[PDB]
């Protein structure tokens, strides 16, 4: 019932072409099309009302290239893609102007779809996963019991951390650092490392049968990527890190 | 078109105000507001013309003159720490000019703090431990051996907010945040 974008994360070399695609609600006539750096607000690229491309004032270069064949399923080409072209790529749809009762003529955006250009694919790494168990003077100094999750040694900075208890999602007392930090701060493409808190009550921790699970989600490479390293190819996959509770 | 502040800080469990400037706004323009959550899209908040709106998101205050408008969320939780864009459109167009919009961070004020310096051990592993500097107040600024910022954690069920920093690598925790002033009441168990 939303706008979907495929690929959520894309690893591209330098000079490789890139196609992203975008999904908007059945029925909406207007497409568009953003671009969003760090720390930035979406910059328009494209614009689509149906099948016709009406405004393209946007569009960085020749390089960038938007269709909707249909007037529905929209795809964005990045040709011999650079690294000024690492970005959010946000799609977003609306259903015209005045269309239906309480059209609040709001844009449904879709959760984009952000391009890493990167000289070499030998640079790219999945996270190692830990979880540290609460501390024991925590425990008795205020009842509470701060489970540490840390995501290491991972490049691009394509990751979701999440905290699973018992095989459901929490987000209650849980905390993840908004940015990662670099490894290596005096080397360029350096990998990171991202922490992240969950708090529950000391009794909660202290069940042996609870189980706690720090997961993160990683995005590197497709099955169309080359892999020629010794190394297992840094493909998209999710790495965990579980732990029991401990009574005491 | 519209101005706003990059960011802003906020009390937390209070009503935030957050303002915004668009004096060349037109007859025919809408005021929208859209939030922007981190590895999300835009998020479509409220909109007015001249009235003043009110939805179960969010309330629009449009002044008389129309120049200036106040997106005021009912009630600031950490989960309203998010980027809010202020946007003006012409009744007839359908695209969006976006600007900077406006960092909103919500703080908690720490009723009962307990600054304390915690070494958690690893689940599978020897000579693993990360540093827990936790419970300190708001007031507190940590200074980046690995340290990451400053982190806020909401035990809802509990009432219960607290700030934490987290140390590693591969070393004692009692030396781990000593660059940044940390309270000299702190625990160091
Ligand atoms: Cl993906
Ligand atoms: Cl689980
Ligand atoms: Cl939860
Ligand atoms: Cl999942
Ligand atoms: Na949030
Ligand atoms: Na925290």
């Amino acid at each position: 019932a939303g706008v979907s974008q495929s690929p959520r994360y894309k690893v591209a070399k330098r000079g490789q072409d890139v196609a992203l695609r975008c999904d908007p609600i059945s029925g909406h006539v207007s497409l568009f099309w953003y671009q969003q750096a760090l720390g930035q607000g979406p910059e328009f690229l494209t614009y689509f009302q149906n099948e016709a491309q009406l405004d393209k004032s946007g569009l960085p270069s020749d390089r960038f290239f938007a269709e909707r064949p249909e007037g529905s399923v929209s795809t964005l080409k990045i040709q011999r893609t650079q690294q000024e072209d690492s970005a959010v790529y946000l799609c977003a749809s609306s259903l015209a102007r005045a269309q239906g009762a309480s059209n609040t003529g709001e844009l449904f955006f879709g959760e984009g779809s952000r391009l890493t250009v990167l000289e070499d694919l030998k640079n790219v790494f999945p996270p190692e996963v830990a979880v540290f168990e609460p501390s024991e003077a925590e425990i008795s100094h205020t009842q509470k019991a701060t489970l540490v999750c840390l995501a290491t040694g991972f490049y691009p900075d394509h990751v979701e951390l999440s905290w699973w208890v018992n095989g459901k999602e929490v987000h209650s007392g849980v905390c993840t650092d908004p940015q990662p930090l670099k490894e290596q701060p005096a080397l360029n493409d350096s990998r990171y490392a991202l922490s992240s808190r969950l708090r529950v009550s000391a009794t909660f921790w202290q069940n042996p049968r609870n189980h706690f699970r720090c997961q993160v989600q990683f995005y590197g490479l497709s099955e169309n990527d080359e892999w020629t390293q010794d190394r297992a190819k840094p493909v998209t996959q999710i790495v965990s890190a579980e732990a029991w509770g401990r009574a005491d | 078109k519209t101005t706003q502040p990059p960011s802003m800080d906020c009390a937390e469990g209070r009503a935030a105000n957050l303002p915004c400037n668009h004096s060349t706004i037109s007859g025919n323009e809408y005021v929208y507001w859209y939030r922007q959550i981190h590895s999300q899209g835009p998020q479509y908040i409220i909109h007015g013309l001249k009235n003043n709106e009110t939805n179960e998101m969010a309330s629009l205050i449009i002044t008389e003159d129309r120049k200036s408008s106040t997106l005021i969320l009912p009630h600031a939780t950490l989960r309203d720490t998010a980027v809010y864009y202020c946007i003006v459109r012409v009744a007839y167009r359908q695209k969006v000019t976006f600007g900077t919009g406006t960092k909103l961070q919500v703080i908690p004020n720490i009723q009962n703090p307990d600054p304390a310096v915690y070494q958690l051990r690893d689940s599978k592993s020897s000579d693993k431990s990360v540093c827990l500097f936790t419970d300190f107040d708001s007031q507190t600024n940590v200074s980046q051996v690995y340290i990451t910022d400053k982190c806020v954690l909401d035990m809802r069920s509990m009432d219960f907010k607290s700030n934490s920093a987290v140390a590693w690598s591969n070393f004692a925790c009692a030396n781990a945040f000593n660059n940044s002033i940390i309270p000299e009441d702190t625990f160091f168990p």
